[PDB]
């Protein structure tokens, strides 16, 4: 119902556009002003899409269709060292961000090596808390083939590596190995686009399974209601104070101090504890909300 | 050896063939130990001198956050006869994001008179010990000459609540920092952190 | 001939005939609805089924060509019994599948609709409803057509004996509503045509915002200044402030007043169920007859408000007496008691407060104490709009001016430092200003927005002590005078526009 897009325009008369979005019932998920231009990730009803396009072209704005601006992605690098972090991993994260998704760098404690690589249970669960996980592996076929135990999570998976084709029992995108330069060549861009297409296909499939039994309330409007009710959300210093997942939300506030307040929030006529699974997150002791379906 | 998870920024980078970071953005490293402050997301600061220090600290086992200042270029408005070219400043949200870390590492340029006043304005709202990484040879004391708290050379009338805890010279903007500078920074962070 | 009108059928061919009875202020629009279309469209990307073990929900995902096959060949797979439920998942059919059975095996995921041509024999193509993620196991270019999720258990419980029988789909259906918008009267009606004339508005909200909405709908017509797919808005009072928050759901046919921003004071009527907003103050609801709002995109709509606006400021005392006794409200008198005494102030002045308190205190004024003014709206539009906003003539019939400073011939009135923004020099004097001229100082001078009037004439200074280039004439005092010389500082004088 609420298609999420990105608006790129200027800060001049942007408040009037925000007023129009509020009037038509949309929500401003993200706002950032660089110097004189403002980027807004907005979720508006589908019946007002053409109206918002007309309104945007009145302010000389730009509408960019973001197919991933409702999910958060766990990008799993073997380590945060100079080998993977400052290049390739940031390129993957930023390319994911370019399509609206909210990434999180997951640097494994013991993810490096061939036979000495291992993944902890806490890291496993932290990865599972996301919607989809992208693995940035090396550039040797034998090393990757002898590293399959790393990709053991019941989450949609896309594995990236050096060799063009791999024989792992997962989705694989080649020609994205461990490098040391910024990804700017045509082949590297094509491989990034291929990875984006694979994650988009997996996300659309998961969206269809979710649409088989829709949740009682959409995550975006639930986030809006939480912001309207909870008055501590504007004091959050995290990058994204409330993350919009596929079938829930991630509230970046202390669980021990604020779970009772979060649960006792009345949306429509239900209490939040009876329609969502509020639980502590492995992510810095934050609050994770998983929405129930209409079946229960 | 422990897992290190970084809260990536919520906004994308500078175009297609440009930088990966964005001005006025913050990337939390969960456990807040060190925050690396970059004046701008441009090639003069990002990934050549800043992400190298970031991965050096992350290799040392210390979680790192990287904050790109909204207005990090220029000199503060409180500089003698005002500022010129551009105005340097620190936002209250930026100050709060910095102040939840145990230590701060900030990268400065080459002109001393710019660096001293930029550090004074930065420490007017930052209350944690910071390390100044610059190119020019600057002395611990010229900061105290304008009223900046300094570990070795205190001022009589301190105009800042933050302590310049170490000054490291020889790091050039836009150029790969050698392993020796990274080792010096890591040793200073370790011996003024725990 | 026999047509259905509202809820009480009429027949009169011409609109006039049927709308004669229907209450309607002339000038609004007429909404006709014709009927419903009920177009049935179904694509069933997700397909249904009616097996002898229940009904699962398949859903095409991988286009490949198995989708192209399924498209119409699922009807050939209809009434096909389960062929096998072995390690190779549950399979059905098996019908002819001409899809080139490429030996090349493919990996499949748990519960993924697969049309693997079993045995690589076209006519033995099996509908293998995958159960467990089978890797390189089946031939064909790519058996994967879709993914099974809904009714997962059905295909699991499904035994060989059970067939898929009626492979259903999704019966996808839609609805279209005919609408035409009119404002003619002399037209022929064929038969069984429905006409709506007016909408009913129920008001329940904070007193100031509800009074604003009532003032908008005092004449019974609501202008449509902006229209979207979710609301229609009125912009008569777009620069009037209110400070009241009523943030609840903006449901179907909800009336809200925007209380902050560029459009503060706009009145919205929502045609769609939307979320609550902190910038919208709900003042009430439209009870019945929403379709006139739904199908109107511009123009006028006749609105009837259930709580009558109880604000008698332009009336005589007997009119207030009879109107308030007909509402069963206790009354007491304050100022001029004469039956013709003109009411100037009423306590409380809000309809909601009056109804919740069931008592009104009415203040009258002496016939010679009321000041008569004429406002130049064509000459100084912005200045006249500011004067109406500050004196309150935008809402009531009698405005109040407070004396701010006084000296002999000059009497300056108070200003509002909220409406004096676009006070560009509009009507600047060219010759000496004559007596009894109301003027407002524009943004040129330091004391912008202050209103004043003097009882004499000078060739140098305006009625506010500023030069002519800093003064714009908004209006004049026409009839009542010699009361500006006998009013102290801080006292309020009351004005009445006589055009």
């Amino acid at each position: 119902m609420y298609q999420i897009i990105r608006y790129e325009g200027g800060v001049y008369k942007n408040n009037i556009l925000k007023e129009w979005i509020e009037d038509v019932g949309g929500f401003i998920i993200q706002e950032h002003v660089m110097q004189l231009d403002v980027y807004m990730t907005i979720a508006i009803p589908q019946n007002e899409i053409e109206n918002f396009k007309e309104e945007a072209k009145k302010y000389k704005g730009k509408i960019v269709e973001t197919p991933l601006a409702g999910i958060e992605i766990a990008i799993v690098s073997p380590s945060l060292s100079r080998h993977h972090l400052p290049h390739i991993a940031c390129d993957v994260s930023e390319y994911v961000r370019k399509f609206g998704a909210k990434p999180n760098m997951i640097g494994l404690a013991h993810g490096a090596g061939k036979n000495i690589s291992e993944i902890r249970e806490k890291e496993k669960r932290l990865i599972q808390e996301h919607d989809i996980a992208i693995y940035v592996m090396g550039n040797f076929e034998s090393c990757i083939l002898d590293k399959t135990h790393l990709f053991k999570v019941d989450i949609p998976l896309v594995v990236t590596g050096g060799p063009e084709t791999l024989d792992i029992p997962y989705t694989y995108v080649g020609n994205l190995g461990r490098r040391a330069q910024r990804l700017r060549k045509g082949e590297e861009i094509r491989a990034l686009r291929q990875m984006i297409d694979e994650v988009t296909k997996k996300i659309n499939d998961k969206r269809m399974e979710l649409s088989y039994d829709p949740p009682i309330i959409p995550p975006v409007v639930l986030k809006d209601e939480i912001e309207k009710r909870i008055d501590e959300v504007r004091g959050i210093l995290a990058p994204m104070p409330i993350v919009t997942q596929l079938d829930g939300l991630r509230i970046k506030m202390d669980y021990d101090r604020n779970h009772e307040e979060i649960e006792n929030v009345k949306i429509g006529k239900y209490l939040l504890k009876d329609i969502a699974y509020v639980t502590r997150s492995e992510m810095k002791n934050y609050i994770l909300i998983k929405l129930k379906s209409t079946s229960e | 050896r422990k897992e290190q998870i970084v809260d990536c920024r919520a906004v994308m980078g500078l175009g297609e063939g440009g930088g990966l970071a964005q001005r006025g953005t913050f990337a939390e490293g969960l456990r807040n130990d060190v925050v690396v402050v970059a004046m701008s997301p441009g090639r003069r600061h990002i990934t050549k001198p800043v992400c190298e220090i970031t991965y050096g600290i992350r290799e040392a086992g210390i979680q790192t956050s990287v904050l790109v200042l909204d207005a990090g270029g220029g000199i503060p408005s409180d500089a003698p006869q005002g500022s010129l070219g551009s105005t340097f400043g620190l936002k209250p949200e930026e100050a709060k994001q910095v102040n939840r870390h145990k230590l701060c590492v900030i990268h400065f340029g080459n002109v001393k008179s710019h660096i001293i006043y930029k550090a004074r304005l930065f420490l007017k709202y930052v209350d944690i010990p910071t390390i100044i990484v610059c190119q020019t040879p600057v002395d611990m004391e010229d900061f105290a000459a304008i009223g900046i708290k300094t570990k070795n050379v205190m001022p009589l009338e301190s105009k800042t609540e933050g302590k310049i805890v170490e000054i490291i010279t020889g790091v050039i903007r836009g150029e790969s920092a050698p392993q020796k500078k990274i080792d010096e920074i890591i040793e200073s962070i370790k011996k003024h952190l725990g | 001939m026999n047509v259905l009108v509202n809820n009480n059928p009429k027949s009169g061919k011409t609109l006039e005939d049927v709308i004669k009875d229907e209450y309607y202020i002339p000038g609004s629009n007429i909404v006709i609805i014709k009927g419903t279309a009920t177009v049935i469209k179904e694509e069933t990307k997700k397909y249904l089924i009616k097996t002898t073990k229940g009904s699962f929900v398949v859903g095409i995902t991988e286009e490949n060509e198995t989708v192209d096959f399924w498209n119409k060949n699922y009807k050939s797979f209809e009434d096909k019994s389960l062929i096998w439920k072995s390690i190779s998942d549950v399979s059905f059919g098996s019908i002819e599948i001409p899809l080139p059975v490429s030996s090349v095996k493919q990996n499949f995921k748990k519960w993924d609709v697969v049309l693997s041509v079993s045995g690589l024999d076209t006519s033995e193509g099996n509908l293998i409803f995958v159960q467990r993620d089978v890797l390189e196991l089946y031939g064909l270019e790519n058996p994967k057509i879709g993914i099974l999720i809904g009714g997962k258990r059905v295909l699991k419980t499904l035994t060989a004996d059970d067939r898929i029988i009626s492979i259903e789909q999704m019966r996808e259906s839609k609805e279209n509503i005919d609408y035409e918008i009119t404002t003619n009267l002399n037209k022929e009606i064929q038969d069984t045509w429905k006409i709506y004339t007016y909408c009913k508005a129920e008001f329940d909200g904070p007193p100031q915002s509800t009074e604003h909405a009532l003032a908008i709908l005092e004449n019974g017509t609501l202008e449509i200044s902006e229209n979207t797919n979710t609301y229609v808005a009125d912009c008569r009072l777009q620069t009037l402030f209110i400070d009241e928050e009523n943030p609840e759901d903006r449901d179907r046919g909800t009336i809200t007043v925007r209380n902050i921003g560029n459009g503060v004071g706009k009145v919205y009527i929502y045609q769609e169920s939307r979320a609550s907003s902190l910038s919208h103050t709900v003042v009430g609801k439209v009870t019945d007859g929403i379709e006139i709002v739904d199908f109107s995109n511009s123009g006028h709509i006749t609105v009837k408000t259930n709580p009558e606006r109880l604000s008698v400021i332009g009336k005589t005392q007997k009119d207030a007496k009879i109107l308030f006794e007909k509402h069963g409200i206790t009354l007491k008198m304050e100022g001029n008691i004469d039956e013709d005494a003109i009411i100037v102030e009423q306590v409380p002045e809000y309809t909601m407060d009056i109804l919740k308190s069931k008592e009104v205190t009415t203040k009258g004024i002496e016939p010679e104490k009321l000041l008569y003014v004429e406002i130049y709206d064509k000459d100084a539009p912005t200045t006249s709009w500011y004067f109406r906003k500050v004196t309150g003539l935008t809402t009531k019939r009698i405005g109040t001016l407070k004396i701010y400073f006084k000296h002999d011939d000059i009497s300056m009135f108070e200003r509002d430092w909220d409406y004096s923004k676009g006070l560009l020099p509009e009507n600047t004097p060219e010759k000496s200003i004559d007596s009894g001229i109301i003027a407002v100082t524009n943004m040129v001078k330091k004391y912008k927005g202050y209103i004043g009037v003097r009882t004499s004439s000078n060739d140098k200074y305006g009625p506010t002590g500023e030069t002519f280039e800093g003064t714009n004439i908004v209006g004049k005092v026409v009839k009542n005078s010699e009361i500006l010389k006998s009013v102290k500082q801080g006292e309020n004088i009351y004005i009445l526009e006589v055009n």
